[PDB]
This record gives C-alpha cells, sequence and structure tokens, in this order.
C-alpha cells in the first residue's frame, strides 16, 4: 500500500499523472516535470527492495 | 536529353529473401572475445524484399526511381562487372546538390555538381572486330553543367568490363546510408559461381571512404549498360544488348544484432534480439549457449486500435471583439472582471482582427489549449505603462 | 473430500484490490 | 482559468466521434485522456459528481458529458511473456509461456 | 569567410608534437584522451579503425 501512494504524490511537481503533463506543456519545457516524477519514484523502489 | 529505348517488356518482379545478409561494422572500435550491441541500421533476418530481374542474354530493361530511406542495402550479381554507377538526390533536374557516382572502367569519376538528368539515362559499349575490346562509345547520363561543389578523380586502373555469356562470378554489395549529412560507402567484393538465386554464407562489409559533405538524398535509380557487338548494329531500338543482370533492393531497419568477435577482431556471427523466441534468449543472456531453465523477458501489452473524441455539444461562441480590440478598457486599480463561459473559445482565430506584441501563456503551452478544456475563465482587462510590462509577471516583481 | 485432517482445516480458517494493484506493476 | 475543477462547460473548438465499447481503445472525458476499455456500470452515482476516485486514486469511471452515462474504465494491459527452452544442445524449439 | 549547416571541410593544420612513453602523462590519439602509459603490444587492429 505505500508504492500505491506514490503515485499519487507529485514529489514538488504540478501534477502526478504523465497523461495530464503532455497534454499542457511542451516536450522542450516539460521535462522538468517529468525529471521530478521520475526521480521520486526511484527512492520509493530502492527502499522495497532494500 | 537522351533516346527513347523502345520495344520494352514489362515483366513482373519477384520477392526473394536474405540469408543472414546485410551486417557491417557499426563503430570504429576493436573487439576481440568481447560481445557488444548498440543502436544501429541494419537488415532484419529472413526477410521479403523486392528482386528486379534484367536478363536479356528477353528484352527485359527497366530502372525504375527508388526512393531514398534510412539504409539502402544494395547487392547485385553480375556476370563481369555489368552494373556501372549510380545517381542520388531529389527531383533529379539540376535543381538541387545531386550525387553522381559513376564507376566507368579507367576511373571512378565522383562529382558533386548540378547535372541535368535525361528521361531514360543509361550507359553503352562497344565491342570491336580489329582490336576486340569493350571500350565505352555511347555516353548518356547527363547534358551538362553548371555549379558544383565537390570534385573527385580516383586513382587510375585497368578493366576492359566484358559483356559475353557465362554466369554470376563477382558479387559487390554496397550500403547507401545518409546520417546527418555523412554519405557512407560499405564496399565489399565476394567471389560466386552459381546462375541464380543468392549465397547463404555469411559476410561483412567493409568501409570505402566517407564524403563530409550535406546534401539531402531524396531518390536514386540505378544506371546499367548495353552491350553492342558486331552482330548487332548498335541502334537504341532492338540493336542493344543489356546481359544476364540482376540487382537486389533492401531497406534497412533499425534493429540490434548481437556481434562476435573472434581472437582476429572480424565479426562473423549475428543474431538478432527482436524476431524468433529462441534468438531473443541469447541475446538477453549474452550468451550463445543456453541451458535447461526458465527465463524472464519483456512484458505482454495490448496497443490500442482507435481513438474516440468525447466532448460535450456546444452551439456557442465567446464575444472576442469587446474582450480583444474594443476601444477603452479599465484603469489598473479598477480593473473590471469579465465572465466568459458556456462558449467556445479559441485563440487562433486572434490574429485576423488584431496583431499581437507580446503572447506569453505561463503554466500551460500555447498550442496544447484545445486539447485541455477551460473552467471558470476570467479575463482582466486593464491599460498600464510600458515601464510595467516587465512587473506583471508570474516570477517578477 | 480433500487430502487433509481435522486438524489441518482448523488451523486454515485461523490464518485469513486483486486486479487493482496488478495495473501498475504488482504481480504476483 | 482553472484546471480539472468542475464540470466542463466551455474548453474549445473540439468535435466529437461515436461511442464504441468492449474495446482497449484510447478515450477522451472532460479533456483527460487515458486508455481502457469502456464497458457497462452497475454503481450508484449523484447527479452533481463526475469523476470517481478509488483505493489506488485511479478514474475508474467517468460520466458522459454527451449523454450522462457511466461507463467503467478498465485498461488491457494485464500480461507477460515468459520464455521457457530445454536448451540448445538438445532441439531448438521454445515454449512461450503467458504470465 | 561563410559558413552554412553543411559540414566544413576546410579547417587548419595541428601542431604535432613528438611521442615519448615510459611515463604515466597525459595524450591525445584522435580524439581519444587518455592518462597512462604506453607500452608495446604484440596485436594488430584493423586497417579502418
Amino acid at each position: 500500500n505505500t508504492l500505491v501512494k506514490q503515485l499519487s504524490s507529485n514529489f514538488g511537481a504540478i501534477s502526478s499523472v504523465l497523461n495530464d503533463i503532455l497534454s499542457r506543456l511542451d516536450p522542450p519545457e516539460a521535462e522538468v516535470q517529468i525529471d521530478r516524477l521520475i526521480t521520486g519514484r526511484l527512492q520509493s523502489l530502492q527502499t522495497y527492495v532494500t | 536529353q537522351c533516346v527513347n529505348l523502345t520495344t520494352r517488356t514489362q515483366l513482373p518482379p519477384a520477392y526473394t529473401n536474405s540469408f543472414t545478409r546485410g551486417v557491417y561494422y557499426p563503430d570504429k572500435v576493436f573487439r576481440s572475445s568481447v560481445l557488444h550491441s548498440t543502436q544501429d541500421l541494419f537488415l532484419p533476418f529472413f526477410s521479403n524484399v523486392t528482386w528486379f530481374h534484367a536478363i536479356h542474354v528477353t528484352k527485359r530493361f527497366d530502372n525504375p526511381v527508388l526512393p531514398f530511406n534510412d539504409g539502402v542495402y544494395f547487392a547485385s550479381t553480375e556476370k563481369s562487372n555489368i552494373i556501372r554507377g549510380w545517381i542520388f538526390g531529389t527531383t533529379l533536374d539540376s535543381k538541387t546538390q545531386s550525387l553522381l557516382i559513376v564507376n566507368n572502367a579507367t576511373n571512378v569519376v565522383i562529382k558533386v555538381c548540378e547535372f541535368q538528368f535525361c528521361n531514360d539515362p543509361f550507359l553503352g559499349v562497344y565491342y570491336h572486330k580489329n582490336n576486340k575490346s569493350w571500350m565505352e562509345s555511347e555516353f548518356r547520363v547527363y547534358s551538362s553543367a553548371n555549379n558544383c561543389t565537390f570534385e573527385y578523380v580516383s586513382q587510375p586502373f585497368l578493366m576492359d568490363l566484358e559483356g559475353k555469356q557465362g554466369n554470376f562470378k563477382n558479387l559487390r554489395e554496397f550500403v547507401f546510408k545518409n546520417i546527418d549529412g555523412y554519405f557512407k560507402i560499405y564496399s565489399k567484393h565476394t567471389p560466386i559461381n552459381l546462375v541464380r538465386d543468392l549465397p547463404q554464407g555469411f559476410s561483412a562489409l567493409e568501409p570505402l571512404v566517407d564524403l563530409p559533405i550535406g546534401i539531402n538524398i531524396t531518390r536514386f535509380q540505378t544506371l546499367l549498360a548495353l552491350h553492342r557487338s558486331y552482330l548487332t548494329p548498335g541502334d537504341s531500338s532492338s540493336g542493344w544488348t543489356a546481359g544476364a543482370a540482376a540487382y537486389y533492393v533492401g531497406y534497412l531497419q533499425p534493429r540490434t544484432f548481437l556481434l562476435k568477435y573472434n581472437e582476429n577482431g572480424t565479426i562473423t556471427d549475428a543474431v538478432d534480439c527482436a524476431l524468433d523466441p529462441l534468438s531473443e534468449t541469447k541475446c538477453t543472456l549474452k550468451s550463445f549457449t543456453v541451458e535447461k531453465g526458465i527465463y524472464q523477458t519483456s512484458n505482454f501489452r495490448v496497443q490500442p486500435t482507435e481513438s474516440i473524441v468525447r466532448f460535450p455539444n456546444i452551439t456557442n461562441l465567446c464575444p472576442f471583439g469587446e474582450v480583444f480590440n474594443a476601444t477603452r478598457f479599465a484603469s489598473v486599480y479598477a480593473w473590471n472582471r469579465k465572465r466568459i463561459s458556456n462558449c467556445v473559445a479559441d485563440y487562433s482565430v486572434l490574429y485576423n482582427s488584431a496583431s499581437f506584441s507580446t503572447f506569453k501563456c505561463y503554466g500551460v503551452s500555447p498550442t496544447k489549449l484545445n486539447d485541455l478544456c477551460f473552467t471558470n475563465v476570467y479575463a482582466d482587462s486593464f491599460v498600464i505603462r510600458g515601464d510595467e510590462v516587465r512587473q506583471i509577471a508570474p516570477g517578477q516583481t | 473430500p480433500s487430502k487433509r485432517s481435522f486438524i489441518e482445516d482448523l488451523l486454515f480458517n485461523k490464518v485469513t484490490l486483486i486486479c487493482a494493484q496488478k495495473f501498475n506493476g504488482l504481480t504476483v | 482559468f482553472e484546471l480539472l475543477h468542475a464540470p466542463a462547460t466551455v474548453c474549445g473548438p473540439k468535435k466529437s466521434t461515436n461511442l464504441v465499447k468492449n474495446k482497449c481503445v484510447n478515450f477522451n472525458f472532460n479533456g483527460l485522456t487515458g486508455t481502457g476499455v469502456l464497458t457497462e456500470s452497475n454503481k450508484k452515482f449523484l447527479p452533481f459528481q463526475q469523476f470517481g476516485r478509488d483505493i489506488a486514486d485511479t478514474t475508474d469511471a467517468v460520466r458522459d458529458p454527451q449523454t450522462l452515462e457511466i461507463l467503467d474504465i478498465t485498461p488491457c494491459s494485464f500480461g507477460g511473456v515468459s520464455v521457457i527452452t530445454p536448451g540448445t544442445n538438445t532441439s531448438n524449439q521454445v515454449a512461450v509461456l503467458y504470465q
């Protein structure tokens, strides 16, 4: 249940849905928002396996 | 212009199959006793390509215009080097930068000019009786040259270019690619001895010479040669002989192959990574020897087929006459609130009536406004001094 | 009807979202 | 303007297509896109409510703003690939096994 | 002097120095810039790599 709640957190962004950011920000400018969602999930996955 | 060849019978081409062909060196790094795989254009194994026949020994001579894509695997089995040169370009009418690489019997003329290509360009040699030698006499490639950007002359050599009877003896495989303007050439010779089909042996293409140019190749055409012996009058209607010649046309695909390097550093084996379920195991484990056991690969995801669009029907329109381009707005301290709702609002129709100066959308792209719906749109019309433009911004104070 | 005894059936009742978690990568 | 805070009533210049069921095609309701199978519904929904979240915080049922019909959302991405081979020394055949 | 988007083929000569080994210094052999001791080898490479 901990990994499920990680999909709703923004981790310092504006949206937690990958289908929502692409429909509002251009690719050359949305790279700063997608990286925050990928980095925020790598810590939860690394901690879960640990 | 050139002459119009008559009595040309059209025959439906066949479809052959490649057997472990289209493997070259993706990088210039020497490897030995180590498996490596990168991302480069190669030819998939067991692929169906179009085989064009031009056997005349009849009356078969066709040279269509094929478009240049990502990697062109060209291979032909000539009985005595029948295929001469090739042409490259877009419109082929002395308008852009056309690439003319012709392989003659004395020098390989490689010039990058603006040649005027005719209708059906071809080559024609004559065979005399006193001296008995195949010399070039009918040159129908271009009419004149105007501007040029690159010129290269190869080393002088000795070649007769025979055109008598026999079977296939030589095999020259060329890989025409154009990545970021660089035109790479991969030539390799392989002695063969057959009459048709294609050898199923493994070969490795070696690079010839790289031309650091910057042209746009769109379409290409393979030029052949004709044989004018003493038995034929030599006319360009019925006294021409194309000879037993055939060329293969193959397009490279962005695939990944597992290159194998022995103690000498030569590629002698290649296994695909996305073709057969058995071939995906050796590429995943990075080992040609697979033991007994269960292994996991990728996942099974079903791709969608259609895409429906669902939006409520609105038969209204937002009044853009009183909001944009009016005659007088409110002040900076007493701004008027405009309620824009229950209407269709579009940003593209705001350029035919007025011209905007600084049109910037913060937090959302201007081209992504129609995809996402709007909720509670409020317009704040106010006229301020030009010195306050740099201050009104979500990030400036 | 099963290949278990009465003691094994009593201990099974003492120790007591299926497809929703599998839609993210949680494969059991 | 706000983003995703009230029933759709403004939006922009966008048309509409037909509705297909029992298919895993891409949908687009209230601007929010997604991918899933749209079938029948048997739950209860209030007239002033549009979206809906479960325990995983995912839109499982969105109301059609065109016909006011509740359609469930279920993606078909549910499977796996697993190849089992006895070995290259014996034969040259495998066994495609799905998860 | 006019520069466009095409790859320029007219640059300029580069001053080449000498070759010294038996030391752990820095060297640059066409693109690759490594720092190590240059020793003799018995294997050969390819005439295009």
